[PDB]
RNA sequence: GACCAGGC
DNA sequence: AAGTACTTGAGCTT
DNA sequence: AAGCTCAAGTACTTAAGCCTGGTCA
């Protein structure tokens, strides 16, 4: 039977703790949010910000300077790319003049009825001729809201005795955002288990085509940058198993035997070794697999080499991804296999992807034959939680993309008007960026 | 014991005879702006059901 | 927030017995049982007022706009 | 029960290749083995050549961190065995005929 | 009923009274049969052997399902003999 | 060479077409260009027995 | 196309081939000095006072019931000791198949629950 | 999707959800359920897996549900037999707990799924990634705190109390059986005597109370702020009412209450208040 | 039972045992049309009855050496209208809506369930109360506010 | 409301003298009708009563 | 019946959506009406009257 | 609400006869000898394959519900009213049950006697894929407690597994009370519109 | 008017 | 998603 | 050849009554 603790209480009220808070469990229940938002800038490798903005790579556009050689020469080349992303703690100068700035505490931002924001900064790398000459420069994308009690807020590490001095709640746990005076926070969502290949049965797999059955294999994959990609395998009644992905609010369909040979140079005797293995006795297998192989031949009479497959991919897929006119389709075919198929294994993951995608297929036929039961998608067994900060870090990575895209668009419009264009002029750049609309924060 | 919200001071009101809706010249929706209460589809069958109509009209 | 001046049900004035209850708890290191019963609180009515009370005002006073830090 | 160990070879002698089941190569075929000293682990690469086929093979970087492989010669008219260290190489057979076949960069 | 007008309800039924003299064992006699009967009911397993292919069908013991589903070797041959193929 | 109606060249790995659709007495891969005689075999019987999933019954609804 | 750091294995040591003799494949943990052992069973064994388990993984590398279903092919030094040939015994050049494949792997133990200390009224 | 599934024992609170249209959709984690925001070190997992007898995946072709599968985070490390994978998933479990093997933190899940008849496709899984659910237990062979995930839970035997543990059956036990509830399902006194929909309604009402919103009230600009003038620490108390420190925020007031039919205004859901309690300050608010 | 088939020497590998599994389960040996199955219910309330799923009257009419043809009642509204006419349907509807409220122990005076039933059959056929039956009414403003 | 999930409305402020006064002189604060319990099945309130009195004494 | 404008933004509801949906115009402002001379409040038991 | 010092003894006597119940329902469905022990393997296989179907488990649950519901009316009719400590009229709770003023016999017997079987869609506790009804039970448990049958009572308390079962039966109620009203809520608008 | 709340 | 009523096409009969 | 019931397949609509507020483009 517990007690009231009348003395120890008034001891706490009168003199608040000067070392660490007295209620450890109250500060450990909010850990989901602070952990996520701290995970952005911290971590040995630079967090989600510095790794994510690296994923975008380069954006390419061409000037068309003839050089006076019909000429396949497209002119001096422009490579726009970001490098790192940094976030500065909340700071406010007094008006103009850039006098030595002072900190802004939350209790000032609740009363003033504006947001509590730390600054955002980009290091934008501007290159020509693929690394002969380049320009390092820094810019300003505006103010970025910042979680309280985290590494980018000043209240981090203060002891409860100094949470009072700055006019806060003694135990205050923060863990939310101040938007225009309101306290807004992100709430947790339940998505599918990352990096696991669920076996599915849904009626909606049936209506997508004539011969589609309701069996299927679904994998949701996620990169070191926490961005996600969805990959599905549908089983047609006539034995064809199709690969499916979703891009820019579109859906596409590709035969799987294409991608298997696309990943690593291979010949079908090894595929049959991979799927069936030592099970050659069973008749339900060799039949389905032979109707699977035969289908790729005589559908596309000429593909004798991995490269001839890659280029065939590049022809159809050159348009959507908006690749630069210089890249040979051979390359773009390699852009796909990095940017879509089974992305969580990296850009060197060809050899491992070739195993994973086989293992799925085996587990799909084992689902058709009834040897294994379909995973229950409603249950908590297959589910995880998607934290607030890990949502807040995907979006910024998407907006930097739309930013670079917007610059590239501005230069292209600068071309077709016909104005003089010189890419070795830094002052030309400082002329360019202002015309573009740069505020990410707002 | 715990006291809750939903004090009656928040919930009650009377008439519509303040301002009226502009389109249909009807009682405006209300409380904060002092509008009326809504007769309704099923409430319309309680009128007819008794046979009472002068009270319906 | 602060000590109530009258016990609700009984009506006796329990408002002056909080300080001395703290003193009795502190100096002589008694328990809650004998401390309440020494002040002359008999009914289980008037005992719950002092026994369970919370001074939250001590936390309010810490925030004073009218003095320097 | 009990088996005595006559000899144990520490040096490159034989090698082991997994190609596929029922694998064989023409009579002449001959395989060149190669070796690198990375840390205190030994990596191996295999390259074979005949008139119309190539053969290549590598040691699995991941398994060789925790698996050591050894070929044994057994004398059952004795309680004896002769162990030789051997790498296991993951290997393929490539047809010289179709290796370099290739379509155009794009069928535009 | 009310809302639909539906000509095909989910689970229709009929209701059959019977004479008094008909016994309770004759109850199990008359209507057990005269039900929808698929050939898939009497088939224990199928073997397919492959250019041509062969079909084997190993049924149950005739005496067994002769008493239950009330079908005899004669009709069973005729139905397979025509509409199946 | 032969597994369950699948027959593959010993050099390259491509899938051999119908042995009967090849006119010459030697099947030749489209890659390695290796040669096989036509008939070492009749087409294999493909032993096939399938699951108990489908059908209802009297006995399996008992046993 | 030799990669960086590899040198061709010049002088290949000798491999004496041939109730007749048998050829085995054996996996040991990489941390085990094989050069100093003595025993070997035909269950359990200890090497350097630490204990391991020997498993007959022959049915994984090959088929027990049917011939020519072997994953692995043995390569022995050729008549120059500067290259390798597929090891055969059949006077038919039919590749040698391993007679047995053994996996020497580590084993673990668990401690019993003390129900006196743990199952309390 | 609105049913209460038994696979959620110990993570999602059974009792506490708001009813109405949201009922069943919103959930709250059991107050000991933690969510991991860090990427654990997977570097040295493969070598240990190899020294436990896992054959390399890069070679030695094999496949089929007939034999075990061992994976990490979406890479296939190796294939081993089922009763091998049980010796592994048991051993690796223990080396995780005792802590004498480096590069193998306790947060890692070990998910071994035994092959069965027409159940889930078997395998052995290792998940070190972000945003996974974890709850503590007490590992029986030793006595220590351990971490169990939602995926490795369904196949392992977790006893509720040390009195109920069967010999040769249970490999784990809860710290305390209250670890399965949420914060506000603990703050109900004797929640096991009441009927369950009543516990749920309580969980909802307790969030509508007129409480102490904060001590900062003079510096805070919020639009509408309810506060109660006088609180009291309740007499009937849960021990978790001390740890989270609700006493900095007293939610209500004790009362001397009699169960009787006397007045005649108090029937069904109505109640009566002594008139000299109010005028003396009982229930006041701002 | 054993027999053989043959096809073209040049053919595909097309799946067979699936075809067999498909044709075996449509293999209608003997089907008295629309009948499904029989169950002998309990001798309830002194009445002795048989019940079969599916509705076929013209088939049940030949069994009268066994089951009586005058007391055959149905759970369908329409099929009784195809045979016995609007009157046996109007009488059926009441006995269907009754048996829903009889199992809940509730009670609804038949003066209501008669007015509904007579309000459906006013056209000689069986009309719903939804959009499709209200189509034939005279007044617009009733229909115009419905859907 | 209580912590056991009894939501209720103050009906009338009842004079102090008309409350039934205990043997000891304590008028109750809040009267609650028994007939509410056997439908709602709350025994935690009956038990919290005793645990409250024995605690206050 | 109107072709898309910027594929989104919602259409500006037309005169046929004035009287052709959910509440529309025939069942909002006719089959029921907000009314003068009406009140609303909480109820409390009185055994006396 | 209290039983006598005698009546509780009866209660514990007639409940102890339900310790072995579930297995006897496991034998009659699986077609074995009535004495087949609980952990026997070939028993476990039949208990295993029977699960993957919805219909078969729907049969087994209706088989056990008969027995675990029989035990209930064996206990209650023997215990209350003659096991009560205060006899009606002196006892108020029964005066509320008997007089029909509020509540009914079931609500009193749940306080004074036992909860009885839990029912979700007419069946027993929804079974996880691994054959465990809840993480604390051995896989494929023949026992009666593994179907949600609760021997506890709101007066003396209910064990953790019991409470976690009763939460389900509590939620199903609220859900269905949400789905009912709208359904008949729409139907009635069709009738009154045409019969207006 | 669109999204979260909340009451029977 | 559940369900109805409406509508277009190629086989089949005079 | 041409007619007309045949069949599957392609569009189209509704889905309980209230009251409170809350921020926002
Ligand atoms: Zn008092
Ligand atoms: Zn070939």
């Amino acid at each position: 039977t517990a007690d009231f603790r009348t003395l120890e209480r008034e001891s706490r009220f009168i003199n608040p703790p000067k070392d660490k808070s007295a209620f450890p469990l109250l500060q450990e229940a909010v850990q989901p949010h602070i952990g996520s938002f701290n995970a952005l800038t911290e971590g040995p490798d630079g967090g989600l910000l510095n790794l994510g903005v690296k994923d975008i790579g380069e954006k390419v556009i061409f000037d068309g300077k003839p050089l006076n050689s019909n000429s396949g020469y497209l002119g001096n080349k422009l490579s726009v790319s970001v490098e790192q992303v940094s976030i500065a703690k909340p700071m406010s100068n007094d008006g103009v003049s850039s006098a030595v700035e002072r900190k802004v505490y939350p209790s000032e931002s609740r009363q003033r009825l504006t947001s509590y924001r730390g600054k955002l900064l980009l290091k934008l790398k501007w290159s020509v001729n693929n690394g002969e000459e380049n320009l390092f420069e820094v810019r300003d994308c505006g103010g970025l809201p910042v979680m309280l009690q985290s590494n980018r807020c000043h209240l981090n590490k203060m002891s409860p005795y100094e949470l009072v001095q700055h006019k806060e709640e003694s135990d205050e746990i923060g863990g939310y955002f101040i938007v225009n005076g309101i306290e807004k926070l992100i709430r947790m969502l339940i998505v599918q288990r990352r990096n696991h290949p669920m076996a599915i049965i849904r009626p909606s797999f049936a209506n997508r085509g004539a011969s589609y059955s309701h069996y299927g294999i679904q994998i949701r994959s996620v990169r070191p940058d926490q961005t996600s990609q969805t990959n599905v395998l549908h089983y047609l009644n006539d034995g064809q198993v199709t690969f499916r992905f979703s891009w820019r609010k579109n859906e596409y369909l590709v035969p799987v035997v294409m991608i298997l040979k696309a990943l690593c140079h291979t010949s079908d005797r090894e595929i049959f070794d991979g799927i069936i293995g030592n099970d050659v006795k069973d008749s339900f297998l060799t039949d389905r697999l032979e109707l699977l192989l035969r289908g790729f031949k005589k559908r596309y009479p000429h593909l004798q080499n991995r490269t001839q497959v890659l280029q065939y991919l590049g022809d159809k897929f050159r348009v959507v991804f908006q690749a630069s006119p210089d890249q040979s389709d051979l390359e773009v075919g390699q852009e796909v296999l990095d940017r879509i198929v089974l992305v969580h294994l990296g850009k060197d993951g060809s050899q491992d992807k070739f195993r994973m995608l086989l293992f799925m297929i085996r587990k799909l036929y084992s689902l058709v034959a009834g040897e294994c039961s379909p995973d229950n998608p409603d249950a908590t067994q297959h589910q995880e939680v998607l934290l607030g900060g890990f949502l807040y870090g995907m979006i910024l990575k998407e907006k930097i993309d739309e930013y670079l895209q917007n610059i590239i668009a501005q230069v292209r419009m600068d071309i077709n008007r016909g104005m003089a264009i010189n890419f070795k002029d830094k002052r030309y750049m400082s002329r360019v960026l202002m015309r573009v609309n740069e505020n990410i924060g707002s | 014991y715990q006291r809750l919200r939903h004090m009656v001071n928040d919930k009650f009101q009377v008439r519509s005879t303040g301002p009226v809706n502009s389109l249909t010249m009807q009682p405006v929706k209300g409380r904060k702006r002092h509008g009326g209460i809504r007769v309704g589809e099923m409430e319309r069958d309680a009128l007819i059901g008794h046979g009472t109509s002068f009270l319906l009209q | 927030m602060i000590v109530p001046v009258r016990c609700f049900s009984c009506g006796k004035v329990v408002g002056d017995k909080w300080e001395s209850y703290l003193n009795l708890l502190q100096e002589d290191e008694l328990d809650e049982g004998t401390a309440l019963s020494r002040l002359g609180l008999k009914r289980y009515c008037c005992r719950r007022m002092i026994l369970t009370h919370v001074d939250l005002i001590e936390k309010f006073l810490r925030y004073n706009p009218l003095e320097k830090r | 029960s009990e088996i005595e160990i006559e000899s144990v070879q520490d040096q490159p002698s034989v090698a082991v290749g997994s190609f596929f089941k029922g694998f064989r190569a023409p009579s002449d075929t001959t395989f060149d083995l190669y070796k690198k000293k990375k840390s205190e682990k030994d990596e191996f690469v295999l390259h074979g050549e005949n008139e119309r086929l190539e053969y290549e093979g590598y040691t699995d970087s991941s398994s060789q961190a925790s698996n050591q492989y050894v070929v044994g010669l057994f004398n059952p008219e004795k309680k004896s065995i002769q162990l030789y260290k051997a790498p296991v190489l993951v290997s393929k057979v490539v047809s010289k005929s179709s290796k370099n076949l290739r379509g155009p960069k794009i069928k535009s | 009923i009310v809302m639909t007008a539906s000509a095909a309800i989910k689970t229709p039924q009929m209701t059959l009274p019977i004479w008094n003299d008909v016994s309770d064992e004759q109850a199990d006699t008359f209507c057990k049969s005269i039900s929808k009967v698929l050939l898939s009911e009497v088939i224990d397993k199928v073997i397919v052997t492959e250019r041509s292919y062969v079909i084997h069908m190993r049924f149950f013991d005739n005496n067994e399902y002769s008493e239950e589903y009330d079908v005899s070797k004669e009709e069973l041959q005729n139905v397979i003999s025509n509409q199946f193929i | 060479s032969v597994v369950g109606s699948l027959i593959f060249c010993l050099d390259c790995g491509d899938l051999l077409e119908n042995p009967n659709a090849v006119l010459g007495s030697n099947v030749e891969c489209s890659q390695c260009k290796a040669i096989y005689p036509k008939s070492q075999f009749s087409n294999l019987k493909v032993v096939t027995t399938t699951a108990d999933d489908a059908f209802p019954s009297s006995l399996r609804a008992k046993k | 196309s030799i990669p960086d750091g590899f040198k061709k294995c010049k002088h290949l040591k000798n491999f004496p081939l041939n109730k007749q003799q048998q050829v085995w494949l054996i996996k040991f943990p990489s941390n085990v000095d094989i050069s100093k052992l003595k025993s070997l069973p035909v269950t359990t064994m200890t090497i350097d006072k630490h204990d391991y388990k020997i498993m007959d993984d022959t049915d994984i590398e090959s088929s027990l019931t049917q011939d020519n279903l072997s994953n692995m092919t043995l390569l022995v030094p050729s008549e120059s000791k500067e290259s390798l040939k597929i090891a055969s015994t059949a006077k038919d050049n039919a590749p040698l198949q391993f007679d047995k494949v053994f996996s020497v792997s580590e084993t673990a133990k668990i401690p019993a629950i003390d129900y006196s200390k743990v199952r309390v009224p | 999707v609105r049913k209460l599934l038994p696979e959620s024992w110990g993570f999602l609170c059974p009792v506490h959800t708001p009813d109405g249209s949201p009922c069943g959709l919103l959930n709250h984690f059991a107050h000991k359920c933690r969510i991991s925001t860090q990427q654990s070190d997977v570097s040295r997992i493969p070598s240990i897996l190899y020294s436990l007898g896992v054959a390399p995946a890069s070679h030695t072709f094999a496949a089929g549900p007939s034999l075990c599968c061992v994976q990490i985070d979406g890479k296939i490390i190796g294939w081993v037999s089922h009763e091998q994978g049980k010796i592994i998933a048991d051993t690796l479990r223990y080396w995780k707990v005792e802590g004498k093997t480096p590069g193998l933190p306790i947060d890692l899940e070990i998910g071994y799924v035994p092959p069965s008849t027409r159940g889930q496709y078997p395998g052995l899984y290792l998940f070190g990634g972000h945003s996974r659910m974890l709850r503590p237990v007490r590992y029986l062979p030793l006595d220590k705190e351990d971490i169990v995930g939602p995926f490795e839970q369904v196949y392992m035997n977790i006893a509720v109390t040390p009195q109920e543990i069967q010999n040769n059956v249970h490999t784990h036990v809860e710290f305390t059986p209250t670890n399965i509830l949420s914060i506000l399902a603990n703050l109900t006194p004797f929640s096991d005597f009441n009927q369950s929909p009543r516990n749920m309604y309580q969980c909802q009402m307790g969030k509508q109370t007129m409480g102490t919103p904060g001590v900062a009230l003079c510096h805070r600009s919020d639009n509408k702020l309810y506060r109660l003038q006088t609180g009291q620490t309740p007499i009937v108390k849960a021990n978790l009412y001390d740890d989270y420190g609700m006493d900095n925020f007293p939610n209500g007031f004790n009362a001397v209450v009699a169960v009787i039919s006397y007045t005649g205004y108090d029937m069904d859901d109505a109640m009566i208040i002594n008139k000299s309690a109010d005028e003396r300050g009982f229930g006041y608010g701002t | 039972c054993e027999f053989k088939l043959e096809l073209a020497a040049d053919t595909e590998k097309l799946l067979m045992v699936n075809i067999v599994e498909e044709i075996c389960r449509k293999s209608i040996i003997r089907q008295i049309p629309h009948i499904d199955r029989c169950v002998h219910p309990e001798p309830e309330n002194g009445k002795r009855v048989l019940v079969t799923e599916g509705v076929n009257f013209q088939a049940m009419w030949d069994q009268e050496a066994f089951i009586d043809v005058d007391g055959i009642t149905s759970n369908d509204v329409a099929a009784v209208l195809k045979t016995y006419g609007v009157e046996a349907a109007r009488n059926t509807i009441v006995n269907e809506i009754n048996n829903v409220f009889s199992r809940y122990a509730i009670s609804v005076s038949f003066r209501h369930l008669d007015l509904i039933a007579d309000m459906m059959t006013r056209q000689g056929t069986y009309l719903a109360f939804n959009r499709q039956g209200m189509e034939t009414s005279t007044s617009s403003f009733m229909k115009m506010s419905y859907e | 409301s209580s912590r056991h999930g009894q939501k209720g409305v103050c009906s009338r402020k009842w004079p102090t003298i008309d409350m039934p006064f205990s043997e000891t002189g304590i008028q109750p604060d809040i009267i609650i009708n028994p007939h509410a319990f056997p439908s709602r099945m709350t025994i935690g309130m009956f038990v919290e009563s005793l645990a409250g009195k024995a605690g206050a004494l | 019946k109107a072709q898309g404008r910027t594929s989104g933004k919602v259409p500006i509801p037309g005169v046929k959506q004035a009287l052709e949906k959910k509440e529309g115009l025939f069942r909002k402002h006719m089959m029921g009406k907000r009314v003068n001379y009406a009140a609303r409040s909480v109820i409390s038991p009185d055994p006396n009257i | 609400l209290r039983l006598t010092a005698e009546g509780n003894k009866w209660r514990t006597d007639i409940l102890k006869t339900s310790v072995d119940t579930g297995r006897e329902a496991a034998a009659e469905v699986t077609n074995l000898d009535k004495d087949t022990p609980a952990d026997d393997p070939e028993l476990l296989k039949r208990l295993q394959e029977i699960l993957r179907d919805n219909n078969k488990s729907g049969i087994l649950d209706a088989v056990t519900s008969s027995k675990v519901n029989a035990i209930t009316s064996q206990v209650v009719s023997k215990c209350v009213p003659d096991g009560t400590m205060k006899k009606f009229p002196c006892n108020s709770m029964q005066a509320m049950a008997l007089s029909g003023a509020k509540g009914s016999n079931v609500n009193v017997s749940q306080i004074m006697c036992l909860l009885g079987q839990q029912a979700l869609e007419g069946r027993r506790v929804p079974v996880m894929v691994s054959g465990k009804t809840l993480p604390s039970f051995k896989p494929y448990e023949t026992d009666a407690m593994a179907g949600g049958y609760v021997k506890g009572r709101f007066y003396s308390g209910i064990k953790p597994q019991e409470y976690y079962f009763h939460c389900m039966a509590g939620r199903e109620g609220l859900i269905d009370t949400a789905v009912k009203t709208s359904r008949s809520g729409y139907l009635q608008r069709c009738l009154t519109k045409q019969l207006e």
